[PDB]
């Protein structure tokens, strides 16, 4: 559960990420695949080499889903129902993997935002990602 | 505890640039801010009521230097983390009863902090190498729980 | 996130507890205290002996809070805000302890409601307790 | 695991009453229904589309007998779980890549099944004994990292 301040922090921080959201989602995926290679078993048909255009393209999709979540932070289940159907009902992603991707995204923001990745922002974003992970791992249809 | 000869080098090269007096206190402070329940174990440290109080708390900073020292220790004995962390495992498991999931949290928070200090220099392969080290340390500390 | 069927499941099963609230709540705590002794450190001043009147009294507070949460299954952060204040802001309970008490509550329901405790209901109750735990370990005020 | 003589007796007494042809399949079927992502590991078992299909799935029930079998073995070698589950540990960690957090989940679902089957006979102290037992089994299976 995010507080009113968490929500302001998430909107402000994602706002600062701005046009770089796609790049950051792509780097978060790359970091995850390298650091926790078992996550790659979920993407057997992807070209997963460093710099892969398919990963850059999928990172933009992930980033756009998060931008959408930030914009509907008050009712994420409704906003992400199609994605929950995909990850929880169809792919059955073990929740541990969401923790891994959430961590890699925070590592990516940290590497890119030395001036804006404050402890409060880090806290609010971590909860926001835990919140999205819960929706994507729950079957609520 | 893998660490290809090249990863071991990468990890070693990066650690030499780590600020011994501060990084440990930033990691602990961010753990206390990001996962607030962890504050329960540090009541004698003083004011932890706001992120500014936490990050500037002198006890957190002083204590974090010891935390960082233990990580340094693990890096200097990568092939025997279980022995290196035996005393600390007994302190955290049997005496403080810290749930082991929190060792993993601190380890990942430390990774975030390294990334925060080094920016682009904290490359995905450098990170992959550190994830092995922090997983190793957390596993070593949860050992009494084995 | 709970599906409509989960809410149905939860209200039907918990409604069966009724006036057993106190007894079942007490039993869940006793099972937790005995099975995971580290949890007793949150009640250092309590008399935790078998049959303790302190535990029996506390167990009724807990079950009735669950009763109140079931009633407000669609609006938990607002309904449990006072409990969140207590567990997240004041007591700072480590989230792992909620998994332990939730498990002990499910063990208690299974031992007493064999007919009711079907795989589907077991699943819905587990998710519901997870929802409850998220609210009580989050600071959102 | 360190069971008390009294505990060890209570545990063995209750286990002797467990239907070895059904309890393991009930526990595994419940794992798949309660924690649905676990179905991903068993997609080759056929239809696991709904609770009833999972619980009624022949391969789930057959596999469950093997799982119950491994738990019995653990009960017979409580003194050395680590060595008893070495082969299974390698299987689940290297071949299967099951996150260890899932081992604890199955152990706790099994405890819920025992409570469901034995009612009041599965007393708090009897549960406490079984919790040590399943934590031991889970810990023994997660040693390939540990
Ligand atoms: C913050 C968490 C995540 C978000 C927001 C998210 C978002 C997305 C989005 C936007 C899609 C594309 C849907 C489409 O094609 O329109 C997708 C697909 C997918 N995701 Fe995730 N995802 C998350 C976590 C993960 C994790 C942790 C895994 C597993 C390690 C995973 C596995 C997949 C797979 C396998 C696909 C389908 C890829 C394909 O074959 O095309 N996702 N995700
Ligand atoms: C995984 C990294 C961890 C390392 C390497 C570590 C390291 C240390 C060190 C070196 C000490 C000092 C021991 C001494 O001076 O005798 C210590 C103490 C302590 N640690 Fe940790 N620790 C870790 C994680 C944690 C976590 C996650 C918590 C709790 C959330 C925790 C809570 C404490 C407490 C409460 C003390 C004693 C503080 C006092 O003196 O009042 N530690 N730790
Ligand atoms: C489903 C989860 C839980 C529910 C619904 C719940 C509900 C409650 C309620 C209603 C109160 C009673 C306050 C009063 O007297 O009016 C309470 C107090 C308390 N709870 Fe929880 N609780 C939950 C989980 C936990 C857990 C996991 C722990 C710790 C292991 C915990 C530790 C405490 C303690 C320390 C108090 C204060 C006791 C005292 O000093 O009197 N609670 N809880
Ligand atoms: C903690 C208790 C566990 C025990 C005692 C156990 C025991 C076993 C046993 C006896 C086998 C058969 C080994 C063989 O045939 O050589 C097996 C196979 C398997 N186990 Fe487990 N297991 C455990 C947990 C889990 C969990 C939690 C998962 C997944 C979430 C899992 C997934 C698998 C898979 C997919 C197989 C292969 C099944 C097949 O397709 O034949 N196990 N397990
Ligand atoms: C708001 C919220 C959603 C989901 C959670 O866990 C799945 C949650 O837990 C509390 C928390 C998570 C991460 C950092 C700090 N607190 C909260
Ligand atoms: C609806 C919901 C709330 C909170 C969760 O985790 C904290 C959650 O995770 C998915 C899940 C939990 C328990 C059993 C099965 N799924 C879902
Ligand atoms: C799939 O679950 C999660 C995914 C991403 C994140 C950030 C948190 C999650 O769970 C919450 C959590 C996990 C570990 C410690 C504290 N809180
Ligand atoms: C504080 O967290 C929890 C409390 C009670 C319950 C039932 C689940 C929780 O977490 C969800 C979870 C935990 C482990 C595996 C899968 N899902």
């Amino acid at each position: 559960v995010l507080s009113p301040a968490d929500k302001t922090n998430v909107k402000a921080a994602w706002g600062k990420v701005g046009a770089h959201a796609g790049e950051y989602g792509a780097e978060a995926l790359e970091r995850m695949f390298l650091s926790f290679p078992t996550t790659k078993t979920y993407f057997p048909h992807f070209d997963l080499s460093h710099g892969s255009a398919q990963v850059k393209g999928h990172g933009k999709k992930v980033a756009d889903a998060l931008t959408n979540a930030v914009a509907h932070v008050d009712d994420m289940p409704n906003a992400l129902s199609a994605l929950s159907d995909l990850h929880a009902h169809k792919l059955r992603v073990d929740p541990v993997n969401f923790k891994l991707l959430s961590h890699c995204l925070l590592v990516t923001l940290a590497a890119h935002l030395p001036a804006e990745f404050t402890p409060a922002v880090h806290a609010s974003l971590d909860k926001f990602l835990a919140s999205v992970s819960t929706v994507l791992t729950s079957k609520y249809r | 505890v893998h660490l290809t000869p090249e990863e071991k080098s990468a990890v070693t090269a990066l650690w030499g640039k780590v600020n011994v007096d501060e990084v440990g206190g930033e990691a602990l402070g961010r753990l206390l801010v990001v996962y607030p329940w962890t504050q329960r174990f540090f009541e004698s440290f003083g004011d932890l009521s706001t992120p500014d109080a936490v990050m500037g708390n002198p006890k957190v900073k002083a204590h974090g230097k010891k935390v960082l020292g233990a990580f340094s220790d693990g890096l200097a004995h990568l092939d025997n983390l279980k022995g290196t962390f035996a005393t600390l495992s007994e302190l955290h498991c049997d005496k403080l009863h810290v749930d082991p999931e929190n060792f993993r949290l601190l380890g990942n928070v430390l990774v975030c902090v390294l990334a925060h200090h080094f920016g682009k220099e904290f490359t995905p392969p450098v990170q992959a190498a550190y994830q092995k080290v922090v997983a190793g340390v957390a596993n070593a500390l949860a050992h009494k729980y084995h």
